[PDB]
């Protein structure tokens, strides 16, 4: 039985160009606990990278956050790169300030 | 302890 | 007002990677105060919120010996249930472990929890009562016929009863400043235009403890469950939470919907609209 992660890339606060913040990666909803995330800048990978101990909700489903200190520009992309056994190519989902 | 002490085998 | 303790165990077996992984996770209401894992160069109960390291070194060792010796449970639970379910050694499977105890706002017990999963599936759980227990399958059936001759049930009842609520009041008065303070959501909505005819309403909860919350929208009053996409609440890492809410509208209907944000924080419902005049 596995059970497709969720994804959500997200700023800690509203973004404003020029001025540090973190982003977040939070991966959630998915079964078995082995998943491979990335933080990608301009479509390369982000040198240091955290995440939380790894938990699950009362569904029995896995739940990660992963974040980095950034500081958002008008010209640098920022995308969040997730790996599962559910996947069967990774998905990259890019960081939008809207949502 | 804060933690279950005890320990139970399946 | 309600308050709750929870541990959080995970035992993966890792086939020809060694011992299968151990981690435990401790949880006070929404915030995590401990941790242990298995794979860390000298595994030890860590705190994982400020106020828990008020705690003796005494109390850690005692942390620290208990999750060595469930570790060892069960990496042999792990392999019994491969023989409940006549699976092979080369497969890589969990068992997951969540056990807690709920208190009202006078700290007297409300609930008491021990859920168990195998491969992300119910396997077996103690019942409400605290003296009976739910298998999910056959296999489950024959732990449960253990588990009642035992008399399990008994100490889990007495652990759940006592030594919880004991240490679960009392992680609450020593974090009675963050556990027991509720951070209110900063609110405001944001207009995306998709077209020239049609834009899309956010409703936004930021930075607020505990997680729950309730984000609804409105059309004239009216509410559109239906039409509403509705995040997962998330942490933002500083120890509080987000939620968004978006609805997509015609163009020259903005001032029709309205949101709702219900938290603990709030002293009344808020009530909200799209303002570009700011």
């Amino acid at each position: 039985i596995q059970r497709t992660p969720k994804i959500q890339v997200y700023s800690r606060h509203p973004a404003e160009n020029g001025k540090s913040n973190f982003l977040n990666c939070y991966v959630s909803g998915f079964h078995p606990s082995d998943i491979e995330v990335d933080l990608l800048k301009n479509g390369e990978r982000i040198e240091k990278v955290e995440h939380s101990d790894l938990s699950f909700s009362k569904d029995w489903s896995f739940y990660l956050l992963y974040y980095t200190e950034f500081t958002p520009t008008e010209k640098d992309e920022y995308a969040c790169r997730v790996n599962h056994v559910t996947l069967s190519q990774p998905k990259i989902v890019k960081w939008d300030r809207d949502m | 302890t804060s933690t279950l002490q005890e320990q139970i085998g399946w | 007002g309600s308050h709750s303790m929870r541990y959080f165990y995970t035992a993966m077996s890792r086939p020809g990677r060694g011992e299968p992984r151990f981690i435990a996770v401790g949880y006070v209401d929404d915030t995590q105060f401990v941790r242990f894992d298995s794979d860390a160069a000298s595994p030890r109960m860590a705190p994982r919120a400020p106020w828990i390291e008020q705690e003796g070194p005494e109390y850690w060792d005692g942390e620290t010996r208990n999750m060595k010796a469930s570790a060892q449970t069960y990496r042999e639970n792990l392999r019994i249930a491969l023989r409940y379910y006549n699976q092979s050694e080369a497969g890589s499977h969990i068992i997951q472990v969540m056990y807690g105890c709920d208190v009202g706002p006078d700290g007297r017990l409300l609930r008491g929890h021990d859920q168990s999963a195998y491969d992300g599936k119910d396997y077996i759980a103690l019942n409400e009562d605290l003296s009976s227990w739910t298998a999910a399958d056959t296999a489950a059936q024959i732990t449960q016929r253990k588990w009642e001759a035992a008399r399990v049930a008994e100490q889990l009842r007495a652990y759940l009863e006592g030594l919880c609520v004991e240490w679960l009041r009392r992680y609450l008065e020593n974090g009675k400043e963050t556990l027991q303070r509720a951070d209110p959501p900063k609110t405001h909505v944001t207009h995306h235009p998709i077209s020239d005819h049609e834009a899309t309403l956010r409703c936004w909860a930021l930075g607020f403890y505990p997680a729950e919350i309730t984000l609804t929208w409105q059309r004239d009053g009216e509410d559109q469950t239906q039409d509403t996409e509705l995040v997962e609440t998330r942490p933002a890492g500083d120890r509080t939470f987000q939620k968004w809410a978006a609805v997509v509208v015609p163009s020259g209907e903005e001032q029709r919907y309205t949101c709702h944000v219900q938290h603990e924080g709030l002293p009344k419902p808020l009530t909200l609209r799209w303002e570009p005049h700011h």
